[PDB]
């Protein structure tokens, strides 16, 4: 029953330590002028964040290579079986189904 | 070249506590015997049995041969 | 064609080390006779509990006492 | 050997969870002593609620959740 | 007293991550030909008590332009998943015994980068805005290099738990047999945790200062104490997953003694690099992963799969 | 239209995962396993249109093995034979 | 339903820990096999472990005299043997390998 | 590019062959889950600001359509815990099957969709492929066939063949006019379905042909009704006797084959002594005809040939198998009392 | 028992006004990609509390598409707001 | 740490949703999930299924969501106000929250009320286990690795993914 005793112990030191740092001098009596001088060294910066694509694909591109290496995960439990040939013949398919899915897209990464 | 030899001896020892703490709490809490481990539901099944027969309530006290005479 | 195989190894000697290992792991499992030992060991590990069958007449083998002569030889592994 | 210890532990366990039930009340709009919730008749391994009653204190919590979350 | 075995862990480690910052510039000092913090100590060993106290006295501004609700829950993390990950880690006796726990790291290795995306976005514009976006992008592409080459060896040891992984490395220092992989286990944790040769996340050269830029002395001790709570853990891991010690059911103590005289050598590697090599210019940085690091890591997986099967080797586990 | 090719030629596409009792690789059972081989035995040579009005017995308990729907009610109704009378005598049990 | 009374219960269970119970445990079953395999067949062959209680007292019985046997001849090498294996975690069998002969010195020999 | 377009366009039917071949509820999920995965790029090809505001109004309307099903698969995994494919053992399953499956076919409601997609897919080429998705689902309904609440599958039917009828009388674009009156013929085949479920397929094949041979004809350039006026005095008049030899046969008149489904279907729906149902269907497909008349008064009335328009060139499209179909879309009535005993 | 009525009230997450609407499409698409876990967990119990031992992979296959496919339909939501910059379900243009 | 530590998770889970099932300015949408996903992977880690729980962290909650969050900087919403922004979100909330509460109130606030909510008893986890058992990897989803019997189940999923990229290499 002692796991949650070992988790909420950990946060409660951390969720404590924000206030004793952030908050404690935050109410101190120093000046702290409201002037809009903050947001350093790009003073104003008025724009939307524009769509920039080769930022985007490197999200998608991963998400799919991700899945099957969940599918690929239960090899070391499956190395203990009865008929094993249906493993080696089958196990090696996923991989090559992964590696193929590279080679195609590999004609165009662009600047990744 | 030497002046760094003290700099280690802080970090080093401070990692030699957490390895000797848990090691000597388990050996201390169960009185000389390393903590049991239940990975598989069969393995558990003997402790929760052994709790019943031990002396009162615990899994760390073994009866022995003279128990049943 | 061997001039090709030496003129991709002056430029990209990387994936070539993957293909070189890509095959050579597919080929070999159909060769070395160490395999098929691998399938015998892995079949004989008694995960379950053996249940004794009923003996009326035959009873081909396998007497009541297990250590008596009963059945196959699994001790070719113990010496192995 | 190990099993021949358990089967006795549940049959002991049902009786006390019956003999100490049938002596709670015998009610006219009550139930017959040890009926069957099924029609069919053979031994079907009982549900946790059968062995431990509404008892529901601790030694239960160390039974159902005993194995999970830790040695 | 199980609660006093925990709090005996969280506390005694915050001294290492503190006194690393000192051995930071002594070791990196004599690479330069000079001595390290000296005047204050006398030996310097007294420096970090003075540094922990300058920050929390020093006033913690917030940007007028920020969303305060995110500017807390994010750092209130950079110190959890750093201090939770330590839990099931055998030395020799881990505080928890998790059946399949090895997988549990990747659970907590994957969930920290979702505390970068908050903070850099939580605040404001383009030095921490698109500057905390594109350190997301490199941090997730160095997992696929990882989980595979973690999954390789685990064919060579049988299960997901860590009590077996001391048994199999007995008299064989698991670095012989896969030494090709082991390299890539190193360049990963150095690329993923944002350290020297691929440095970009925290800025010096490519930008001003990455992701730290806004936090004043107040919160910025946490990150500067969080970022060093990952680095001494992955490197206190690698040496349970490669360079194994020899358990001793009798003098447990001599296990850890010889264990910190390894994991503490190993670490002094991310410092022994940082004096040396320059940076990658974010194109070359990912552009060298798909093309180059990856094709092998698949290829070897087709290899450590068959090698047990093709030798009747298959390791004794479920 | 359901062609059923896997009947004609030899392959098994699925047919294994299908029901609650087939193999279970190490031969480990389900809880209500023993009532399958009972209930399938009933309707096989049947054409299933009379099954509904024929068997129905071996099916119902099987639906009541699965959900434990009733035994949980006759159980919850011991909490009304005791634990309204706790004060009125027969604490029941004696501990132990 | 019919359940047997409270009787033919409270019998003599072998009461020992789980460390000693795996100490011999090995010479144990290979040499006995008088009720036990047979007692399986009073379960697997016909289920409902209620109709079959009888050999349960035979198979439980075989153990009684077994541990009652061993106490007479040599308990000294045994007592020291199941101490090491009881020095713990996982209860490995590959640590006590040395002492395995001392327990088995005359057991396979004398009796 | 050109290879894969035959890899994609092959995987579709492989998406619907695992549907008809399977024993196992999981596979009939995966089975038409990978159409909504493998259909989408076909819509795209010319990358325009409709197809992409089309296939996204399609997508999330076949996304839930599926994703409810998986909720009505896992209900009877509770009760009876036996997958396979047979009556659904529990009423919250079926009522959550059939009226959430009507989304892919769309029936009487669940069509604000079929006109929003079929219109303004920039790709009119086909769009003949939206005759597959009529053919995946039915190959469930034929199996589950003896479980329906029976007060529904008619109540989506009879509110359909009506609502798809009136939908078009107001329409001009002739991709819509086929979009409408393709809800209609989903009124006849699932109104039958509990009574003798073959003599449905009969209406299913006669439908796949007739709507098929329309499009292949609508492919030369043809788009808007008033571009079918500039047709006979320009392209070829032997085209016009065709478009009048079908559009009439498709609502149907007894010397043609379009009359073949009704003529047989009512043999079935009476003999079960429901004679007050079929008239109202029989009589409502009537004002389903007044699209086609008034479509057919466009092309034979020589309406203002376009302008000076001189097409002296010959044709090079693919008419493939158009030189057959309106000898089988018309003349087959004289042939067959086979269709009830042939596919059966 | 009770854990089957939660989570079920959760699987009315559909709620459809909040399935297509209102704008910020990303909120709609969101409650979709989390319509799973109402399909998953619910089917990670019934499989589990009774030992099927075989369908146990099915939970894995309920994600492997639920991520694969729902990650597709994200793509379009770039094409919409690439040409715009605001998703805003309020784009109707193709009409009927 | 009572017997109700399961019932206390789900009713946080059920409340995990209604945060993002209304209309929260979807940079807080995530924070309606990773709680729900978290507690969700929480519930599953009881019952004995473990491996299958600890994956949702790896494959979905950890891996997937980040893409859901790596965008919504590309679709990036305007800095109008967000969250409490427009006065409308709050109205839709409570009536959901109470609707299980008022359900949960007299669902059982008494002996029984009435029938349809009365056939679910509570508190011992009556079903939640059975008897004892042996061990295989555990017993249950401990053996989730079938490259034996399952094949035609993989090779579709194995092949259906390979096309996932081709579709997306185009429209991109
Ligand atoms: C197809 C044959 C496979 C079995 C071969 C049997 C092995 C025996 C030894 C083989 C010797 C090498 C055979 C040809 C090597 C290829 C030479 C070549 O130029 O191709 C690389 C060509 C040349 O491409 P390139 O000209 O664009 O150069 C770029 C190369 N990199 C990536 C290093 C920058 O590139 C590819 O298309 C490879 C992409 C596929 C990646 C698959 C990774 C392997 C996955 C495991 C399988
Ligand atoms: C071949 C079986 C494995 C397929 C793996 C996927 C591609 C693996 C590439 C391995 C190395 C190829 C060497 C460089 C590419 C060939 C360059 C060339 O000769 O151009 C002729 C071209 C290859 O062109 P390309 O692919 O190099 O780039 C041109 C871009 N397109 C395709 C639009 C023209 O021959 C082909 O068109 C065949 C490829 C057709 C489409 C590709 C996907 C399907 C692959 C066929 C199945
Ligand atoms: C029957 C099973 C389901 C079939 C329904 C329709 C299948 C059509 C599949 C291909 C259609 C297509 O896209 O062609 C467009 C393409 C034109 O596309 P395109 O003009 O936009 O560009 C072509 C691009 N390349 C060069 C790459 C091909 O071909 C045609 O022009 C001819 C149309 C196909 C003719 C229809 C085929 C069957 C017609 C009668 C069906 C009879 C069924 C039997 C009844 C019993
Ligand atoms: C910001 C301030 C506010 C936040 C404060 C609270 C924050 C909490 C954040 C939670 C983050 C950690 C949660 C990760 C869960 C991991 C659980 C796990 O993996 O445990 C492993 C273990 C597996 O069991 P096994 O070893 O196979 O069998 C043992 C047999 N004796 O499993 C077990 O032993 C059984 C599991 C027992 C634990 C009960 C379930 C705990 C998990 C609940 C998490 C709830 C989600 C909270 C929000 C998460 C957001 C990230
Ligand atoms: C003798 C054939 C007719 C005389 C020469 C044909 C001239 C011609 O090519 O016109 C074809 C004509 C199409 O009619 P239309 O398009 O309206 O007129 C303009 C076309 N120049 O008419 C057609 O030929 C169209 C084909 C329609 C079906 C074939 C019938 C053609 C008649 C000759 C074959 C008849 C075979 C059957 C005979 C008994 C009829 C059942
Ligand atoms: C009524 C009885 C029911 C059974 C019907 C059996 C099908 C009849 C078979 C003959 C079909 C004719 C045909 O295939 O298309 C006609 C034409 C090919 O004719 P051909 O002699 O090859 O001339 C080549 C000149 N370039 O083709 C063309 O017009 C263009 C070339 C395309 C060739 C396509 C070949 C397809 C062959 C099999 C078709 C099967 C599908 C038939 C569709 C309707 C089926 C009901």
């Amino acid at each position: 029953m002692n796991l949650m005793l070992a988790l909420l112990t950990n946060f409660t030191l951390a969720t404590l330590l924000v206030i004793i740092a952030f908050w404690l001098p935050q109410l101190n009596v120093y000046s702290e002028k409201t002037s809009p001088y903050e947001c350093g060294f790009d003073p104003m910066g008025s724009a939307r964040l524009p769509f920039s694509m080769k930022f985007f694909l490197v999200a998608i591109t991963f998400l799919l290579f991700d899945l099957e290496i969940a599918l690929l995960l239960p090899l070391p439990w499956a190395s203990q079986t009865a008929n094993l040939n249906t493993m080696l013949t089958m196990a090696l398919f996923l991989i090559i189904l992964l590696a193929v899915s590279l080679a195609y897209e590999w004609t165009q990464k662009g600047l990744e | 070249w030497f002046e760094v030899l003290p700099g280690i001896a802080v970090m080093g020892v401070c990692l030699f506590i957490p390895g000797m703490a848990t090691a000597r709490i388990h050996r201390f809490s169960n009185g000389g015997k390393e903590k049991r481990v239940a990975h598989y539901p069969y393995q558990w099944y003997l402790m929760e049995r052994d709790r019943r027969v031990s002396g009162v309530n615990r899994s760390y006290v073994s009866k022995g041969l003279e128990n049943i005479d | 064609v061997a001039a090709f195989l030496k003129n991709v190894w002056a430029k990209e000697p990387v994936l070539v080390a993957s293909f070189a290992i890509a095959g050579l792991a597919v080929i070999l499992p159909t060769l070395s006779p160490y395999t098929k030992y691998s399938l015998m060991i892995n079949r004989a590990t008694p995960y379950n509990y053996p249940v004794p069958l009923r003996d009326d007449g035959n009873m081909p083998d396998v007497p009541s006492h297990p250590q008596d002569p009963q059945g196959p030889s699994l001790e070719w592994l113990k010496r192995l | 050997l190990l099993q021949a210890e358990k089967d006795r532990r549940v049959l002991q366990m049902l009786r006390e969870n019956l003999e100490e039930e049938a002596t709670v009340m015998k009610d006219v709009p009550g139930w017959k002593v040890g009926e069957s919730v099924f029609h069919t008749t053979r031994w079907v391994t009982p549900m946790m609620g059968e062995l431990y009653g509404l008892r529901a204190s601790e030694e239960v919590l160390s039974a159902t959740y005993g194995f999970i979350w830790y040695t | 007293m199980f609660m006093i075995n925990i709090l005996m862990l969280i506390i005694p480690i915050l001294l290492a991550v503190a006194f690393l910052t000192l051995v930071e510039r002594k070791v990196l000092g004599y690479m330069q030909l000079r001595k390290g913090p000296n005047v204050v100590g006398p030996y310097g060993l007294l420096q970090p008590i003075a540094d922990a106290i300058k920050l929390f006295i020093k006033e913690p501004l917030r940007p007028a332009t920020s969303s305060a609700s995110m500017f807390i829950l994010a750092p209130i993390m950079a110190l959890g998943l750093a201090l939770t990950m330590w839990i099931p880690l055998p030395m020799p006796y881990p505080l928890i015994n998790m059946n399949l726990g090895v997988l549990f790291m990747l659970a907590m290795s994957s969930l920290a980068v979702y505390s970068i995306l908050w903070s850099g976005w939580a605040s404001n514009s383009k030095y921490a805005l698109i500057g905390a976006l594109r350190a997301v992008a490199q941090t997730i592409s160095y997992e696929v290099t990882l989980a595979i080459i973690l999954l390789s060896v685990l064919l060579m040891s049988g299960s997901f738990t860590l009590s077996t992984l001391i048994t199999t490395q007995e008299q064989m220092w698991l670095i012989l047999p896969a030494w090709p992989l082991a390299m890539m286990w190193f360049i990963s944790t150095l690329a993923e945790t944002n350290r020297a040769p691929f440095d970009l996340t925290e800025g010096e050269s490519e930008l001003v200062s990455g992701f730290n830029v806004e936090y004043a002395a107040g919160p910025f001790a946490l990150f500067f104490m969080a970022e060093y709570a990952n680095i001494i853990m992955m490197n206190i891991f690698t040496a349970i997953l490669f360079l194994g010690t020899s358990h001793n059911p009798h003098m447990p103590e001599l296990y850890t003694i010889n264990f910190t005289i390894k994991s503490l050598l190993l670490t002094m590697s991310f410092l022994w690099i940082r004096a040396s090599y320059p940076r990658f210019r974010y194109d070359q940085l990912m552009h060298l992963l798909w093309k180059n690091f990856l094709p092998l890591t698949l290829a070897l997986c087709m290899w450590h799969v068959s090698l047990p099967i093709l030798t009747s080797g298959i390791p004794p586990q479920t | 239209p359901f062609f059923d090719v896997q009947k004609r030629l030899g392959v098994d596409l699925d047919r294994w995962m299908t029901i609650q009792s087939a193999e279970q690789p190490h031969k480990i059972p389900s809880r209500c396993h023993a009532f399958e081989k009972e209930w399938i035995e009933c309707a096989h040579g049947i054409g299933s249109i009379r099954a509904e009005k024929e068997c129905k017995i071996e099916f119902e308990d099987f639906r009541e093995c699965l959900l434990r729907q009733k035994t949980m009610k006759r159980l919850h109704a011991i909490r009304r034979q005791r634990e309204k009378l706790i004060k009125e005598g027969k604490y029941t049990p004696p501990p132990h | 339903v019919e359940l047997p009374s409270l009787e033919d219960l409270k019998v003599q269970e072998v009461k020992v820990s789980s460390s000693v119970l795996k100490a011999a445990a090995h010479h144990y079953g290979a040499q006995c096999d008088k009720p036990n395999k047979e007692f399986m067949l009073c379960r697997w062959e016909e289920k409902d472990p209620r109709r079959c209680l009888e050999e349960g007292k035979l198979v439980n019985q075989c153990a009684l005299e077994f541990f009652r046997q061993i106490k007479r001849h040599c308990a000294e090498p045994f007592t020291e043997y199941w101490t090491c294996i009881d020095y713990s975690g996982l209860q490995l069998f590959r640590r006590c390998r040395k002492q395995q002969a001392q327990f088995d010195e005359c057991v396979l020999d004398k009796l | 590019n050109p290879i894969i377009f035959i890899i994609i366009l092959l995987t579709i039917m492989l998406g619907t062959i695992i549907v008809m071949i399977s024993s196992h509820w999981l596979l009939v999920w995966i089975g038409f889950e990978m159409n909504m995965l493998a259909i989408i790029p076909i819509m795209m090809k010319n990358h325009n600001p409709r197809a992409t505001e089309a296939s996204t109004k399609y997508f999330l309307t076949q996304s839930t359509a599926s994703m409810l099903l998986m909720m009505a698969v896992i209900i009877n995994l509770m009760f009876s815990g036996q997958w396979t494919v047979m009556k659904l053992f529990n009423p919250m399953a079926s009522m959550l099957m059939t009226m959430a499956l009507a989304m892919k076919l769309g029936m009487a409601p669940f069509h604000f969709w079929v006109p929003e997609v079929t219109q303004g897919i920039p790709l009119s080429s086909g769009l003949i492929l939206l005759t597959w998705q009529k053919l995946a689902p039915m190959s469930v309904l034929y199996q589950i066939f003896p479980s329906i609440n029976l007060n529904l599958i008619l109540t989506l039917s009879v509110l359909s063949i009506l609502i798809g009828g009136w939908g078009g009388l107001n329409q001009t674009q002739l991709r819509k006019i086929m979009a409408y009156s393709s809800i209609a013929h989903m009124g006849w085949m699932t109104a039958v379905l509990p009574y003798n479920p073959t003599m449905t397929l009969l209406n299913l094949i006669i439908y796949i042909i007739m709507t098929s041979t329309m499009f292949t004809m609508f492919m030369a350039n043809s788009t808007t009704t008033t571009l079918s006026l500039s047709h006979t005095w320009n392209k070829t008049p032997i085209m016009t006797v065709l478009i009048l030899a079908t559009l009439l046969s498709m609502g149907g008149l007894p010397p043609l084959s379009g009359f073949m489904p009704k003529w047989m279907i009512i043999q079935e729906m009476t003999k079960n002594n429901s004679i007050i149902l079929p008239t109202f269907m029989a009589i409502t497909a009537l004002l389903n005809l007044y699209f086609y008349m008034r479509l057919t008064y466009s092309t034979t009335l020589t309406m203002f040939p376009s302008t000076n328009n001189m097409k002296m060139k010959w044709q090079f499209p693919l008419m493939k198998k158009m030189t057959f179909l309106p000898t089988m879309v018309v003349l087959s009535t004289m042939m067959l009392p086979l269709t009830p005993m042939l596919s059966v | 028992s009770m854990v089957y009525m939660n989570i079920m009230m959760a699987f009315t997450v559909s709620l459809v006004g909040l399935l297509m609407y209102r704008s910020h499409l990303m909120s709609s698409l969101l409650c979709l990609e989390g319509m799973m876990l109402s399909l998953f967990v619910m089917a990670a119990l019934t499989i589990l509390n009774s030992h099927f031992t075989l369908a146990s992979m099915m939970p894995i296959i309920l994600l492997v598409f639920a991520a694969c496919e729902a990650a597709l339909g994200l793509s379009l939501l770039v094409m919409v707001s690439n040409t715009y910059g605001t998703d805003y379900v309020q784009n109707l243009n193709l009409l009927q | 740490m009572m017997l109700y530590i399961v019932f206390i998770l789900s009713v946080i889970f059920v409340m995990g949703f209604v945060g993002f099932s209304s209309k929260p300015s979807p940079i807080y949408g995530g924070l309606g999930l990773i709680v729900s996903g978290g507690v969700g992977c929480g519930i599953v880690l009881n019952f004995g299924g473990s491996f299958l729980g600890l994956m949702v962290f790896l494959i979905y909650l950890g891996g997937m969501m980040v893409v859901f969050g790596y965008t919504t900087a590309m679709a990036t919403e305007q800095y109008p106000e967000i969250w409490l922004s427009n006065k409308a979100v709050l109205g839709a909330f409570v009536t959901g929250l109470l609707m299980e509460f008022f359900m949960v109130y007299y669902v059982l606030k008494d002996k029984e009320v009435e029938v349809v909510f009365e056939f679910n008893g509570l508190g011992d986890w009556v079903i939640y286990d059975t008897g004892d058992s042996g061990f295989f990897s555990e017993e249950a989803m401990g053996i989730a690795a079938l490259y034996s019997y399952g094949t035609w189940l993989v090779i579709v999923t194995g092949w259906s993914l390979l096309i996932g990229v081709v579709v997306i290499m185009e429209i991109t």
